[PDB]
RNA sequence: UUUUGGCAUAGUUGC
């Protein structure tokens, strides 16, 4: 019953990708397989690259109601 | 940086050489300047002679003005498009102009063959003495350059009065730049301010803060500005 | 009064609410800078120095922080402070405690702006979205602000005497933000009239109008210099 | 303020290799010589003398930032020639170059002053 | 006594009034200096000359932010003396309004 | 004091009526260079009034011609209304019409 | 594959300029000798001014620019002298730095001229090459000017103290045979002094084959050197620096 | 706490606790003297 | 102020040749045959003797502070 | 006996040197003030 | 006029207009009237004659002056309002000779008409040749620029002052600047300016330097800040005393250090200083005692060149310290032509950088050719071909603006006799390969101003410091630092970006975080 | 042993 886009909005993409760079940044586990990346924005990309990214983003629609979509549900742009 | 790079084998200037023109080329914009002049004269000598109609919709005055106006146009233009004849294609102005980089034809024009008229709120200059726009003229004078009709080019300098009638000109440029200035942001702030709330909601309709439809879709077709491009409808324009 | 203390352009909810002073923010002259990619700016060190960013202390950046820490902020790049977990906060150009140097996973390093860095970037007025837009830093030996040539159009700005504002996002997420959705790369295209904001500008445009011409040849050393300033080039001569 | 010292355009500080080299990977037997605290003066030189060589399929040079002091140096050669036997081969020749003109130079002085 | 003036510089009155320009080098002024300036508490200050409508001439003029047709203005000052003047208006009214 | 206030802050009228008193009248001598010095002594200002919202004073008229620079004004919110005099341009200091 | 033979021929030979002719080598080797003619000949120029009591018109940093500008005689010392931030010393004795003192004191009542004849230094090899002498500053009755400053071995490229060329007239292909240059209308052109057109031409006619080479040179010296000691000088310096170049090469292939 | 007159050029000794005065014209101007630290620039 | 030492531009010795320069204008010369005999051939060089304002000499008339 | 063309140029700027020996630049000011 | 003309009844001021159509003679005495010297013309001829002009060029030792002219009822002061019944002649060599008649009743004729022209306008080299909106920048520029304000700076205490080192009056020269004393104090350096696209940092309106003609003095100035202070006494309050303050007995000081002071609480002059150090040790009595010492400005550095100690009006010592600051070219100082050319030095190159003629002259600056097309500043290349011509001629050249006698083609003709293209152009050689540049160069000598407007007083930055007291957020004080205002403009933009984040953190996190606690029942802040 | 600050005006100037 989701009447969303199923597209990640260039909104989305920024805010996903800088919690979990904060999430990553404060220690959180990273579920992608890093080589040698310390930067916290970059194993945030790979995670979205990967859809490892474990946020589920709560659109409002403009009557209170809400839609709960998986990172990885979304078709990455 | 690949063309800048080889911008230092090539090089690129501009100088006295690129604004003069052949000797043939002045002697040509000095017989329609003389043209122009004549031709003006006559239309004088027409109107003193209340030999002049006024055209419909328009008193005598501004039949005159507009047939003075218009002479004076095409003489500048004339003047311009053969100056631009005489560039080489070595010409720096014609390099930086047909590039696009900066200027404009009109500039090139000005600096060789004519400045043309000056304008002051969209009129020859106006009678600012009793019946004179200066000293130097005799009363109720309307050829060109009595009111403001320059005939030099920069490169050849203008006369003490074209240069004063020449500022006249700037200082308007000056004016309304200031003004635009002066309502820079009061027009932006105030639509801004009526419309900063509104947004297009996940439903895809826009709405503003207290939740009103202003548009069904963006647009009406949903669609961002940002990839939306030119196209022709190859069917709207052919008979059957 | 009070009515007078909200009123106004320079009144509380308009001089204190829509738009305020701001911490870490810089402003400079700007200069040309055809080396620099256009998502790129030149930043002096001083400004540099004195501006921070707070990076959170993780076992990967530990002993990176570490040296940091123990350079300071006489030496850059450095840091300003240390936040601990605790919240109380050390300074650095005081306090030469061993015991204080110490970091764990947790704390935050007040780390000196430093190369890479994302920096929003303006020209007052603003008067559309590329108006301010993010740029990477890049520390470069003077007292400018470096910028592309590409990007001067978009703030319709010039090196004449403009000066140009910086500032810097303290937050992953701010930064993370910025390189999403302000990164001037992402507008490149404008959604006003859905065509490109910034292209190719005065000398690079009159030097590729020259460049392209029918009749330009250029021999092997030529060309061979020219291949090194193309970033994308795959390394493989062409055929003349 | 700002202003970098004017001795840092010429001189390597602590810890700084005079040249490195790198493969590129792009294509076969081709390297990348950066050099540090150099100006046009060796790069143009260099670049011309290895120009000469018949076996170098490619030699450019590029400073990559003016108010920087580095160049770097692409050469890429046939496979049966290194680029660094190249370059090495290139300096020596334009050693050999100098010294030459150094030791006709002195002669042309010495006839000049005679005659 | 009544009081103390500000002197202009290089006026008949300031110590600098045709004195030679080895003398004002003794005094350690510029002879280039071309003075027309006070100096108050050390700063020099100068009076930009203002203008403003000349006195005494009848000025005819058409208003329309108004009521009337034309107004003839004037406005007329004592000489030398009684700095406020008086403007006195004749208009003559709009025959629009009726 | 009642002059120096009046010199030292370029307020001028009545110092407890400086409400609505004109301003800028007298200003710090600017002396960045000899050129700069020479074209402040020689200035000029048009105030707003309500005369010079009447007609519009900040375009250049032609009995400017002599008198005052044709090509001197600064940029902003002060074209036209601030003006310099012309080289030889003298202005008459008054007499007596007896 | 090898280094071209190139052949000097000097024209003229003054005390104060040199002029040649190089044939036989490309364009970057000649435009390199002119940029080390430039940037790259070490000579010695007045540093570290200590001003012990300056009650002249122009402020100290003044006098001391005006100080840092004034060549030296450094014809034959400079190559024995070592570089300041090379040696081991308080950073001056005498292997790497030449003191000056200057001492002038104006009691009469006419204008006393600050001349560089009034530097004294503390090696007789190294002095104004004027010793007109060049104006340092003019003083008046009561006025003092006194220092000390020393003068350290550096080359134009940190400096422009240390340039000794008062400029290097360099030159290729005086006809335009090449066509590295292209006259809108060569008519209108003077004739370079090496043109060897007559006066009916304007340019040479096209040459497809050819290549830049017999490059004329004018190197005019400001004084501190002669000007053959500033060629022999230059090469010695480029071949310097490509030899070092070699060995750190080598290093770093091994 | 030598000053010098600006008119006469007396150098004169004045504590820090005396009016400013020239003891041997009156004059009520002084500049201070030259500093004795050591002062160095490079001729650049 | 006063005469600069170098050419701006090509780095010549000019501080050297003010007072000779105002000694040849006494005797009059030209000021091109001045610097002709003076031997600045480039116009670089000859444009800082023939502009140079000398405001030195106007600045030694004011008495030192001692 | 009159000014000929070809030397009115220097006439009519000694005429100028003149005016500028006798008034200055600030004549303005100070005959205000001395009024 | 009879009478007004030989200095009678009537004085030269007095202004007689006849309204010939309303019958009115109106004639007026009063101050305020604008008025200028035109030169009588009876039976279209000059008033003047060549017996004048002998006696003005004997002006020395004559005793015959301006006022002699006027007494002789030759020249006479017009009026605005009288100009309105004169016909005047623009120049009397032709608007007045017998021809095909324009009009044959002329009653006046200009002087010269280039005296329309005020002081900051009247030193453009051809004026009539750029266009008007320039010779109003420069007008500006004019006032902005560098140079020798005033002949006596050694003495005077201004708070701020700019001066150039080796200023130099222009090759191409006004006549009236003669009267400006402008060859007297110049505000400029005559530059060897090459009007040529280069390596790219003289694009947009910026400008190349050499590099090695700053190391030789080229533009380099000196900066002179004046501080002055005063100690006072207010009854019993309180005491400012100057007396350097001792770490132990004032309990209020700043990190900054104290020994640079003498006894007196007072730096003595030839000290280096940098932004916070202290210049005047002044402390005031605690009703112990505090410091309210002044420092130098956060940004300034420089040497204390003078300090003077005099009484103010009450009798109290005071003291004013100027610090010198020598201020050399950099990237980012503004320059401007006489033409408004206005720019910021992009970068600085070494002399063997810079490109070069055949006889080894490399110019000055460089600025960018698309800064005169859009512009049509053509007086600036004739200026500089005209100085080129002046350089090698060795004669200062004339740029007066209405005169006939000199012209392009003029001008052209004559450096085409000293072995130069006649339009200036030169081939030009590429500095770092050595190779010829295609096409060849405009270069030679122009007239350029450096304007007050250094980088190095225009740069500032922030983290976080002297917020204010009632809004809490920061404030300009000290310095130029107190953070840049992220106005609604900003707001509306970073809203347009949708970065809530960003801008949140902008005008809430890094301006004034605050946080209150709050009832949930009623909502007054508890 | 870790501070710091006048507020409101008016003028001038940069983009
Ligand atoms: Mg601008
Ligand atoms: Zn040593
Ligand atoms: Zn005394
Ligand atoms: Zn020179
Ligand atoms: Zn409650």
């Amino acid at each position: 019953k989701r009447i969303t886009t199923p597209y990640m909005t260039k909104y989305e993409r920024a805010r996903v990708l800088g919690t979990r760079a904060l999430q990553i940044a404060m220690c959180a586990p990273v579920m992608v397989e890093l080589e040698g990346e310390t930067d916290p924005l970059l194993i945030a990309m790979k995670e979205l690259k990967a859809r490892k990214i474990p946020i589920i983003i709560r659109r409002y629609l403009p009557d209170g109601s809400y839609e709960d979509w998986g990172v990885d549900e979304l078709i990455i742009s | 940086t690949v063309i800048n790079n080889w911008l230092l084998i090539e090089g690129h200037t501009i100088g006295i050489g690129d604004s003069i023109a052949d000797s043939k080329t002045y002697q040509d914009i000095q017989n329609t300047i003389k043209k122009a002049k004549q031709d003006v004269i006559e239309v004088i000598e027409k109107a003193h002679n209340n030999e002049l109609e006024p055209t419909p919709g328009n008193t005598l005055r501004q039949t005159f003005e507009n047939q003075v106006n218009r002479i004076l146009n095409d003489a500048r233009d004339k003047t311009g498009s053969s100056a631009q004849k005489s560039l080489s294609e070595y010409n720096n102005f014609k390099s930086m102009v047909v590039s696009g980089a900066k200027g404009s034809k009109i500039n090139i024009s000005q600096v060789i063959a004519v400045v043309g008229q000056q304008n002051v709120e969209g009129k020859r200059i106006p009678f600012g003495f009793k019946h004179r726009t200066l000293p130097h003229f005799i009363k109720d004078d309307y050829g060109p350059e009595s009111r403001g009709f320059v005939e030099n080019s920069y490169l050849a300098g203008l006369t003490p009065t074209e240069f004063f009638f020449h500022a006249m000109g700037g200082r308007e440029g000056l004016i309304d730049t200031a003004v635009k200035t002066a309502e820079t942001g009061y027009i932006q702030r105030r639509l801004i301010k009526s419309m900063e709330s509104v947004m297009v909601k996940y439903d895809a309709t826009v709405r503003n803060s207290i939740n009103q439809v202003v548009q069904l879709r963006y647009g009406e077709d949903g669609l961002a500005g940002e990839s939306v491009e030119f196209q022709n409808l190859a069917t709207l324009k052919p008979s059957n | 009064s009070l009515k007078q203390r909200l009123k106004g352009k320079e009144g509380r909810v308009r001089g204190n609410l829509m738009g305020k002073r701001v911490d870490f923010s810089a402003r400079t002259v700007i200069t040309p800078d055809p080396n620099l990619s256009i998502d790129q700016v030149g930043v002096p060190r001083s400004i540099a120095a004195n501006m921070t960013f707070a990076e959170i202390v993780t076992p990967f950046n530990i002993d990176r922080l570490q040296e940091l820490v123990r350079r300071g902020n006489s030496q850059y790049p450095g840091a300003k402070y240390i936040i601990r977990d605790n919240g109380d906060r050390i300074d650095l150009r005081f306090h030469p405690k061993p015991s204080d140097l110490h970091l764990q996973t947790g704390y935050k390093v007040e780390r000196h702006m430093c190369d890479g860095d994302i920096v929003i970037f303006n020209r007052q007025p603003t008067l559309h979205k590329m108006s301010m837009m993010g740029h990477r830093v890049r520390i470069l030996p003077w007292s400018t602000f470096r910028l592309n040539l590409s990007v001067t159009t978009p703030y319709n700005a010039d090196f004449d005497g403009d000066e140009m504002n910086l500032h810097l996002p303290q937050s992953l997420e701010t930064r993370a933000e910025i390189q999403e959705l302000a990164m001037v790369p992402r507008m490149i295209v404008t959604p006003q009239s859905n065509r490109p904001v910034m292209g190719i500008v005065q000398d690079t445009l009159t030097a590729v109008r020259k460049f392209t011409k029918r009749d330009v040849f250029l021999e092997r050393g030529e060309v061979m210099n020219l291949l090194m300033f193309l970033s994308t080039w795959d390394g493989k001569v062409p055929q003349p | 303020m700002n202003a970098p010292p004017a001795f840092e355009s010429f001189l390597l500080f602590e810890g700084e290799k005079k040249i490195t080299i790198n493969k590129d990977t792009k294509v076969p037997n081709a390297c990348l010589f950066t050099i540090n605290k150099e100006d046009h003066t060796l790069g143009n030189i260099i670049k011309s003398q290895l120009l000469k060589d018949p076996q170098v399929l490619f030699a450019g040079y590029k400073v990559p930032h003016p108010l920087e002091h580095k160049i770097i140096i692409r050469v890429q050669t046939t496979p049966d020639y290194s680029p660094q036997e190249a370059f090495t081969n290139a300096i020596t020749d334009l050693i050999s170059e100098l010294s030459l003109l150094e030791e006709r130079f002195r002669v042309a002085i010495k006839d000049k002053q005679e005659g | 006594f009544i009081g103390k003036i500000p002197i202009m510089l290089r006026s008949t009155y300031c110590l600098l009034n045709g004195l030679t320009d080895r003398d004002l080098c003794e005094l350690n002024e510029c002879p280039l200096d071309p003075g027309g300036y006070f100096i108050i508490n050390g700063s020099e200050k100068v009076l930009i000359a203002q203008e403003k409508m000349a006195t005494n001439t009848v000025y005819v003029f058409a208003k329309k932010d108004s009521k009337y047709a034309y107004t003839g203005e004037c406005r007329s000052c004592l000489e030398n003396s009684s700095r406020p003047t008086s403007t006195i208006w004749v208009s003559m009214l709009a025959r629009g309004g009726q | 004091d009642g002059l120096k206030y009046s010199l030292a802050t370029g307020n001028w009228g009545d110092q407890k009526k400086a409400h609505q008193a004109r301003a800028g009248v007298s200003q710090v001598l600017n002396r960045l260079t000899f050129a700069s010095t020479l074209s402040h002594l020689r200035r000029l200002n048009s105030p707003i009034g309500r005369d010079g919202k009447l007609a519009k004073p900040r375009q250049l008229h032609n009995t400017l011609w002599g008198m005052v620079c044709p090509a001197e004004t600064p940029e902003g919110h002060a074209v036209g209304l601030v003006k310099n005099l012309a080289l030889m341009a003298y202005i008459s200091v008054g007499s007596q019409p007896s | 594959p090898y280094a071209n033979q190139p052949t000097v021929r000097i024209t003229e030979l003054t005390d104060e300029n040199v002029k040649f002719i190089i044939e036989n080598t490309d364009l970057a080797v000649a435009n390199s000798i002119r940029r080390v003619f430039i940037a790259e000949v070490p000579i010695i120029a007045i540093d570290w001014v200590q001003i012990d009591a300056n009650s002249s018109v122009l402020h100290d940093e003044f006098i001391a620019h005006r100080l840092g500008l004034i060549p030296l005689t450094s014809d034959d010392i400079v190559d024995k002298l070592q570089y300041s931030r090379d040696c081991t010393c308080e950073e001056f004795c005498p292997e790497c730095s030449v003191e000056f003192t200057l001492d002038v004191r104006c009691n009469e009542d006419q204008t006393r001229h600050v001349t560089s004849r009034d530097l004294i230094s503390n090696s007789p090899r190294v002095i104004p090459v004027t010793s007109d002498d060049i104006l340092i500053v003019k003083l008046r009755k009561g006025q003092e000017l006194r220092l000390r400053a020393y003068a350290k071995k550096g080359f134009g490229k940190e400096h422009a103290k240390w340039n000794p060329t008062a400029g290097v007239a360099f030159e290729y292909d005086p006809d335009n045979a090449l066509r590295h240059t292209v006259y809108p209308k060569p008519e209108e052109w003077p004739k370079s002094e090496y043109s060897e057109l007559d006066e009916d031409e304007s340019q040479a006619p096209y040459d497809p084959n050819g290549k830049p080479e017999r490059f004329y040179y004018n190197v005019e010296s400001c004084g501190s050197l002669r000007p053959e000691t500033i060629v022999l000088s230059a090469l010695s310096g480029l071949k310097k620096k490509l030899s070092d170049l070699q060995t750190q090469l080598s290093h770093e292939i091994q | 706490m030598i000053y010098i007159c600006g008119e006469c050029h007396t150098e004169n000794e004045i504590k820090s606790r005396d009016p400013i005065r020239c003891r041997e014209c009156g004059y009520r101007i002084m500049y201070k003297k030259r500093t004795k630290r050591l002062v160095v620039f490079d001729a650049r | 102020m006063i005469i600069p030492v170098r050419c701006f531009t090509c780095g010549k010795i000019v501080g050297n040749k003010w007072e000779a320069y105002l000694g040849l204008l006494q005797a009059e010369y030209t000021e091109g045959d001045a610097l002709d005999a003076l031997g600045l051939k480039r116009y670089c060089c000859r444009r800082m003797l023939l502009a140079h304002v000398d405001l030195i000499e106007k600045l030694l008339n004011y008495a030192p502070l001692e | 006996d009159e000014i000929t063309p070809d030397l009115w140029q220097e006439a009519c700027w000694i005429v100028i040197s003149s005016y500028f020996d006798e008034k200055g630049l600030v004549r303005q000011q100070l005959d205000s003030f001395d009024e | 006029r009879k009478l007004r003309r030989q200095m009678d009844i009537i004085v030269s001021e007095v202004s007689m207009i006849r309204d010939i159509r309303e019958r009115e003679i109106r004639i007026y005495t009063d101050a305020g009237r604008i008025c200028r010297p035109l030169l009588i013309v009876e039976k279209q001829k000059l008033l003047l004659k060549k017996r004048h002009i002998d006696q003005l060029k004997e002006r020395e030792y004559n005793n015959y002056s301006w006022q002699d002219l006027v007494a002789s009822g030759v020249v006479e002061y017009i009026d605005t309002l009288e100009e309105e019944t004169v016909m005047l002649a623009m120049t009397p060599d032709d608007l007045q000779e017998k021809e095909v008649a324009y009009c044959s009743t002329y009653t006046h004729c200009e002087i010269h008409p280039s005296m329309i022209l005020g002081v900051c306008a009247s030193i453009i080299p051809f004026p009539d040749h750029n266009q008007s909106p320039r010779n109003t920048y420069q007008s500006a520029m004019g006032k902005q620029a560098m140079g020798v304000y005033i002949t006596n700076f050694h003495v005077r205490m201004d708070t701020l002052a700019h001066v150039l080192y080796y200023p130099q009056k222009p090759l191409v020269t006004t006549r009236s600047m003669e009267y400006l004393r402008f060859r007297e104090l110049p505000a400029g350096i005559n530059s060897i300016v090459a009007i040529a696209s280069y390596t790219g940092y003289n694009q947009e309106d910026s400008v190349i330097m050499n590099r090695s003609a700053v190391d030789r003095g080229f533009f380099r100035s000196v900066f002179y800040r004046s501080y002055k202070e005063q100690e006072s006494k207010k009854g019993f309050d309180q005491e400012e005393v100057f007396e350097k303050p001792t770490r132990e007995t004032c309990q209020g000081m700043r990190h900054a250090i104290y020994d640079k002071l003498d006894d007196d609480g007072l730096i003595a002059p030839g000290v280096r200083v940098s932004g916070d150090d202290v210049i005047i040790g002044k402390t005031v009595t605690l009703p112990t005692k505090r410091d309210c010492s002044t420092f130098l400005r956060t940004s300034e550095t420089g040497i204390v060149d003078q300090v003077m100690v005099t009484l103010n009006q009450e009798g109290y010592k005071f003291c004013k310290i100027r610090v010198r600051s020598v201020r050399i070219p950099q990237i980012g100082d503004k320059f401007a032509s006489r033409h408004g050319q206005k720019g910021t030095c992009g970068i600085q190159y070494r002399q063997e950088d810079m490109p070069f003629t055949c006889e080894g002259i490399t110019p000055d600056i460089i600025i960018n050719p698309h800064a005169i097309p859009s512009r049509m500043t053509i007086g600036h290349l004739i200026e500089c071909l005209q100085g080129k011509v002046s350089a090698n001629k060795g004669e200062i050249g004339d740029a007066t603006p209405f005169n006939d006698a000199v012209n392009v083609q003029k001008i052209s003709n004559l450096l085409s006799d000293y072995g130069y293209h006649l339009r200036g152009n030169e081939v030009l050689y590429n500095g770092f390969t050595g190779r010829k540049i295609t096409s060849q160069i405009f270069i030679g000598p122009t007239y350029y101003q450096r304007l007050k407007h250094m980088v190095d007083d225009k740069i500032h930055s922030r983290a976080r410091g002297p917020i204010q007291i009632l809004n809490r957020q920061p404030m300009e004080g000290r310095s130029r630092d107190g953070g840049l205002r992220f106005g609604e403009m900003e707001r509306d933009c970073q809203i347009a970006h949708g970065a809530a984040q960003f801008l949140r953190e902008r005008l809430f996190e890094a301006s004034d975080p605050y946080q209150v606690h709050v009832c949930n029942l009623c909502g007054i802040m508890a």
